[PDB]
């Protein structure tokens, strides 16, 4: 019962964690390396819009 | 899936007959049905068209006025009533199912036709009337009067295999897509007014007459037919 | 449009026609929802999802129950909710009353009427007349309450007053509650829902017009 | 002089109310069961009030043959709009009465397009009858005493013996069946009561007078001053009715 | 005995909280400060897809960014051609209490489910020219709230029995069961690699599962009310959760705590559906206030509003190619925004 909780918490305790700076930098890097291929972020011309 | 046609026989010129197609094994009411005839030693020719729900009817110019196509949905039966029969109407009339939604495969199943013996338009060209050729690769070409490439990115070219003594069978729909059951060796490619159908590792039970059909606009027109002989 | 596209449009129009046909056939019936914790006689009022048909005066009725804090959102278009209470078991009557307060004040039922049935009012008589049990043991406000057999009647109006008092607190008039005393042998239960449904549908009709 | 004294003040008030009602009906149409009838009635009222402004402007000048032709055309379009507006008012009254009398039928077994069917029937039948009246009543058409009298009598009998009675009786029935049903509600709805009373009162006080005049003219003829003053009052009264319709039927 | 275990659990929780607190050196709001703001986006409706006669509870795009499937309370799935508004298929359902709606990546199958506790797979590309059930997936004790296709033979379902499950459609049996949630699992997003998946429940906790090993790798808890929507960032290392708290939060898998909160002083309504863009810069969020909001995922500012629905926006979807957004409300209409 509670042994399941303690086992799960022990499994969750020993996990490698990176700093928030690195994760945020990676997230921003993905948002920046794919911005030119985002049809909603940048408006699409009437020719390239199926709608 | 089974389309079994009926009628047929020796008919005096000027007489009237009704051909009956009996469907079985599929949702017949949701399928648009065509009539295609094939003269004793000629190619495939389109005749009529009943739409799902019987809303739309299209006839060929040769049979315009003296032919009537109608369906009985509760009885799963397709009909062709035709009067004033002429000596140009001697052919094995094939019944064809076709369903039209996005990404569908029209002209996919053909029935075993019944032979009837009576005692502008886009033109399809298939020049190689007979290519002699097992285990090798062949290319079959087709041309068009106008570019079969529509504004919506669809190029409406079809390919059919008529095995000897058999109803024709769909191979490619819209010049790129393989049907449900055809081997992957087949493949079609081309552009507007330029088409080809290449085969690799040609086998047995694989030689016949290859017809290219247009479906850009009515009337639907076939090629003369490229034949492959072993 | 090409021949393929025209035929696809025709197919879509046929789908559309069938969709309105199904919509009309669905609109001809009234949807309900049967609630109640347990041991309440839910299944005997009209004698994962259990749906029951019944028709009164040529009106199709279609109840549903389950076998709630999140899926109530599905039943926001129902005509009415049927809430069932066992009024003969005062040990857990306050649980039922809190449950009614929860359903009544739920965000997605702010315009949905609730039809109360206080089942086993045939056993409430036995419990009150026997003298073994006592309301004042559980609800203190009983001994200082008088009705506006006599004392069984005063008791059952006391319970109804509790439920209708939760109902009045924050109804705001957008939806109301219909109490009904019922038994297990009582048959006139589809008729009560029928009349209450006429009342609710009258309110809805007068509300599509910005009047009531 | 004295007869002509009020003929400017009433005309100015009528024109102002016509402009206000035209603006209101146009706004109501721009914004838009109930909606179909309200849109049709708003279109009728807009036509009627535009014709009102047109006939005021045209009467403000000496009459010419082509000018009189335009006057007759605007007059007949006015009366056609008046008839269709009365018909539609009747339609909403009956619709409300039905939604109270048969709530379950109204919600379940009522055709999804009955408003369009009824609006088409009202527009078509009114157009036919009013075209018959115009053809046999215009000074520049197949004008004829007997035909004009017969068509006017049939139209007037239709309105003041079919169209206003059903409006009045249906609103009264809604009043009765809601009063007897709200005897056990914790709202005692007064908004409905004031709305219904307002609809009936506006009808019988500010829409029907134009018909009442064009009927009483035929029989027991009046002195010219009474005719002029009664017409001046009645046109303005119809203006107030077609200005109050959008309020009662959209804002409440 | 139980006291010792509970004390160990409290020590473990304190250790977790201290572990996360050491990694939070600099907030994303500080790092994201010096980038170009997206400004205002004005995405107008391009299509309206009418034909539903009840509330739309779910929808899902296809892989080709051309077809989509929508489920409503009229007991019907409709497969739409978004380019032309045509209805490609109408699938009647045995139970009309549908809450989820899934389109297979191959496109041969669709799945729907709800209060009947059965996931149903429909065979679209068949002979006989109709759509028919291929398999009814039973075994959940509660209602199905989401279901996503791993492939033609595998599907993952979240449910109101606090459990997510993974199935073999060919055998129709629960291959693995994911347990550990305490509330009703409301949303379920599948990772781009289809090896992990993140689930949000009614206990304000988001959980990360390994599809193969069937284990809760990480648990994220910052929300104050039930989580209604969850979606991976396209990178696959983060995800966004929407809750009834009127708040969207971005969680990182590697940092293992919340990164950003998307809240405004005006919003008080619960969040119904969350989607990302292709680049991950916009965070489409459907709200109970009958319109959607476009949050800048990095800067946390409303970049736009999608206001075309006169009832609550229940679903939300963005195409794989990124051209169009779809919204479906309880107003029986679904609109395609660009
Ligand atoms: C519905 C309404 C208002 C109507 O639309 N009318 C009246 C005005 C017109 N009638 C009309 N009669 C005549 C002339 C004319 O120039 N016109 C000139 C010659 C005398 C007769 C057209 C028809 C109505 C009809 C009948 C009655 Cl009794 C009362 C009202």
């Amino acid at each position: 019962q509670a042994r399941k909780l303690v086992e799960q918490l022990k499994m969750e305790a020993n996990i490698d964690r990176i700093k928030v700076s690195k994760a945020a930098a990676d997230l921003m890097a993905y948002c920046e390396a794919h911005a030119k291929e985002d049809p909603l972020l940048t408006p699409v011309p009437a020719s390239e819009n199926p709608f | 899936v089974q389309l079994v046609e009926s009628g047929g026989g020796l008919v005096q010129p000027g007489g009237s007959r009704k051909l009956s197609c009996s469907a079985s094994g599929f949702a017949f009411s949701s399928f648009g049905m065509h009539w295609v005839r094939q003269a004793p030693e000629k190619g495939l020719e389109w005749v009529a068209y009943i739409s799902s729900g019987s809303g739309t009817i299209y006839y060929a110019d040769t049979v315009k006025g003296r032919f009537t196509i109608s369906r009985d949905d509760p009885k799963n039966t397709l009909f062709l009533q035709m009067t004033s029969l002429r000596s140009e109407d001697t052919a094995m009339y094939y019944c064809v199912r076709s369903i039209y939604y996005y990404g569908s495969s029209p002209f996919d199943f053909w029935g075993q036709g019944t032979t009837l013996t009576v005692s502008s338009d886009i033109v399809m060209t298939q020049a190689t009337s007979s290519v002699p050729v097992p285990g090798e690769s062949v290319s079959i070409s087709c041309r068009s009067s106008k570019s079969l490439l529509h504004s919506n990115g669809n190029t409406y070219l079809y390919w059919f295999l008529q095995r000897p003594g058999q109803s024709p069978q769909l191979l490619i729909y819209r010049m790129s897509n393989l049907a449900s059951g055809v081997p992957d060796r087949f493949s079609g490619s081309g552009s507007g007014t330029a088409f080809t159908l290449t085969i690799s590792r040609l086998e047995a039970e694989d030689v016949g007459v290859y017809y290219c059909m247009q479906h850009l606009e009515y009337p639907l027109t076939f090629g003369a037919g490229t034949k492959l002989e072993l | 449009v090409s021949a393929e596209d025209k035929a696809a449009a025709e197919r879509s129009k046929m789908i559309d026609k069938n969709l309105r046909e199904d919509g009309e056939k669905a609109r001809r019936t009234l949807r309900l929802l049967l609630l109640g914790a347990d041991n309440s006689g839910k299944s005997t009022i009209v004698k994962g999802i259990f749906e029951t048909k019944f028709q009164v005066d040529k009106v199709n009725f279609h109840m549903f129950d389950v076998g709630r804090r999140k899926w109530i959102q599905c039943f926001n278009d129902v005509t009415a909710i049927i809430f069932v209470v066992d009024s003969s078991d005062y040990n857990r009557l306050q649980e039922a009353l809190n449950d009614f307060k929860s359903i009544w004040n739920n965000r997605w039922l702010r315009t949905i009427s609730v039809i109360l049935f206080l089942n086993k009012q045939d056993l409430l008589a036995e419990k009150v007349l026997a003298g073994k049990s006592k309301i004042e043991d559980y609800f203190p406000e009983f001994a200082r309450y008088t009705t506006p057999d006599p004392r069984v009647t005063r008791a059952k109006y006391f319970i109804r007053k509790e439920f209708v008092d939760i109902s009045t607190a924050s109804g705001d008039g957008r939806h109301i509650c219909y109490p009904h005393f019922t038994c297990a042998v009582d048959t006139e239960n589809a008729r009560r829902i029928f009349n209450d449904c006429k009342d609710i549908i009258l309110q809805m009709n007068l509300r599509e017009y910005n009047l009531v | 002089s004295t007869v002509h004294t009020a003929y400017l003040v009433l005309s100015s008030l009528a024109m102002f109310t016509c402009l206000c009602g035209m603006a209101g009906n146009s706004m109501v149409i721009w914004l838009l069961p109930f909606c179909i009838y309200i849109l049709n009635l708003a279109a009728a009222d807009l036509l009627f009030l535009f014709s009102m402004a047109s006939t005021l402007s045209l009467e403000t000048q000496p009459l010419v043959n082509t000018t009189d032709k335009v006057h007759e055309l605007m007059k007949r379009l006015m009366y056609f709009a008046y008839t269709v507006g009365l018909s539609l008012l009747t339609a909403i009254s009956t619709q409300r009465c039905l939604s109270v009398l048969f709530p379950i039928w109204f919600k379940c077994h009522r055709p999804r397009h009955l408003s369009a069917w009824v609006c088409g029937l009202l527009w078509t039948l009114c157009l036919l009858m009013n075209g018959l009246t115009s053809s046999f009543c215009s000074k520049f058409l197949k004008f004829n005493e007997d035909r004009c009298f017969r068509v006017d009598m049939v139209q007037a009998a239709l309105i003041m013996g079919v169209l206003t009675p059903v409006m009045t009786l249906s609103s009264l029935t809604l009043f009765v069946w809601v009063r007897r049903s709200s005897q056990q509600w914790r709202r005692q709805p007064t908004r409905l009561f004031v709305v219904v009373l307002a609809s009936v009162l506006v009808f019988l006080i500010c829409s029907l007078p134009l018909s009442i005049y064009w009927f009483v003219l035929y029989w027991l003829s009046l002195p010219p001053e009474m005719q002029v003053l009664c017409f001046s009052l009645s046109r303005l009264s119809s203006s107030v009715s077609s200005s109050a319709n959008p309020v009662i039927y959209f804002l409440v | 005995e139980l006291d010792q275990l509970r004390q160990e659990a409290e020590q473990l929780k304190n250790q977790i909280r201290d572990a996360r607190k050491a990694c939070a050196d600099a907030t994303l709001s500080q790092i994201t400060n010096n980038i170009d703001p997206v400004g205002r986006i004005q995405m107008r409706t391009r299509r309206t897809l009418r034909g539903h006669l009840a509330k739309i509870y779910a929808m899902h795009w296809g892989t080709d960014s051309r077809l989509l499937v929508s489920a409503s309370q009229d007991g019907k799935l409709i497969i739409w051609d978004s380019y032309t508004t045509n209805k490609v298929h109408a699938i009647p359902l045995r139970s009309s209490w549908v809450m989820t709606c899934a389109y297979a990546p191959s496109g041969n199958y669709v799945a729907c489910g709800g209060l009947d506790n059965i996931c149903s797979i429909y065979n679209l590309k068949t002979r006989e020219g109709n759509v028919r059930v291929s398999r009814e997936l039973a075994g959940h004790t509660g209602y199905l709230s989401c279901c996503r296709f791993l492939d033609d033979n595998q599907i993952v379902t979240s449910s109101g029995d606090t459990t997510c499950a993974l199935w073999d459609i060919e055998t129709g049996q629960q291959t693995t069961t994911f347990t550990g949630h305490t509330g009703d699992v409301m949303s379920l997003s599948l990772a781009p690699d289809t090896r992990l998946f993140v689930s949000g429940a009614c206990d304000a906790s988001a959980k990360l599962w390994d599809v193969r090993e069937g284990m809760c790798r990480q648990t994220f808890t910052g929300h104050e009310s039930d989580i209604n929507a969850i979606c991976f960032f396209p990178n696959g290392n983060a995800f966004a959760t929407g809750s009834d708290d009127a708040t969207c939060r971005l969680f990182d898998l590697r940092a293992d705590q919340e990164l950003m909160t998307y809240s405004h002083d005006n919003i008080i309504c619960g969040i119904t559906s969350v989607s990302f863009s292709k680049s991950g810069r916009l965070l489409l969020a459907g709200y109970d206030d009958f319109n959607c909001n476009v949050w800048d995922a990095l800067k946390a500012d409303r970049a736009g509003v999608l206001a075309g629905h006169d009832n609550r926006v229940s679903c939300l979807g963005v195409t794989d190619d990124g051209m169009a957004v779809a919204t479906g409300s309880w107003d029986s209409f679904l609109k395609i925004w660009n």
